């Protein structure tokens, strides 16, 4: 509704009805670069950390300990 | 992003100590690598060290005079406690230029950090009332 | 954010022990 009352289209109640385009891409390009930087940093790098844990994590965490144990035990004999 | 820098970042991330120590030693003499490189995701060594909470690594890095930037704010945002103590006693930002350490600390309830900042002495603006 | 720290602590311990024994 609001946007219809912006241009100088009718401007009148019913009864009384008788460099520039090559250059400006530069700033907008810069702004896109900055915005994409901010987004990719703060939306798919710091929101990929608060998800949750499943067994796919527990298995790795257990096998790492097991491998460490094998390495130390074997290396000492 | 030379192979030496990639290797050094991997060493910091995994947590190896001797490797990063000798890397910082041999970096200065030749200037062939930079300690202040930036990851493709925008994570220098100090940031990842803070994230993994390796206090010994953090102190080692600090002693060799690495650029700090918003490392204090990054540590505050992730509730790391001892790192704050270390980082006090010493242009692509991430936070809006209107955030001061006490404000961001208050945004996330943390009695310890708040009590640590207050004793140093800070103030928060009182906005004009309408 | 917890799992990463818990894993890297084990890794660092492993590096310390392995390196110190040689």
């Amino acid at each position: 509704l609001w946007m219809s009352y912006f241009e100088e289209g009718g401007t009148l109640p019913p009864p009384f009805n008788i460099a520039e385009n090559v250059r400006l891409n530069h700033q907008y390009q810069e702004v896109l670069r900055n915005l994409v930087k901010r987004y990719v940093a703060a939306m798919i790098r710091d929101a990929k950390t608060e998800e949750g844990l499943t067994e796919e994590n527990f298995k790795e965490l257990k096998q790492d300990i097991s491998s460490f144990r094998y390495e130390v035990i074997g290396m000492m004999k | 992003l030379s192979t030496q820098e990639k290797s050094y970042l991997s060493a910091v991330e995994k947590g190896d100590y001797a490797s990063v120590k000798l890397a910082l030693e041999e970096a200065e003499i030749y200037f062939k690598i930079n300690i202040n490189c930036i990851d493709p995701l925008g994570r220098t060594a100090l940031l990842i060290a803070i994230e993994n909470e390796n206090l010994e690594i953090i102190e080692l890095l600090l002693s060799f005079n690495v650029y700090v930037g918003d490392a204090l704010l990054h540590a505050i945002r992730k509730e790391v406690v001892g790192a704050v103590e270390l980082l006090l006693n010493h242009q692509f930002s991430d936070f809006t230029p209107d955030i001061t350490p006490i404000i961001l600390a208050a945004h996330t309830n943390n009695y310890e950090i708040i009590k640590m900042l207050v004793q140093k002495g800070v103030s928060v603006p009182q906005p004009h009332e309408v």
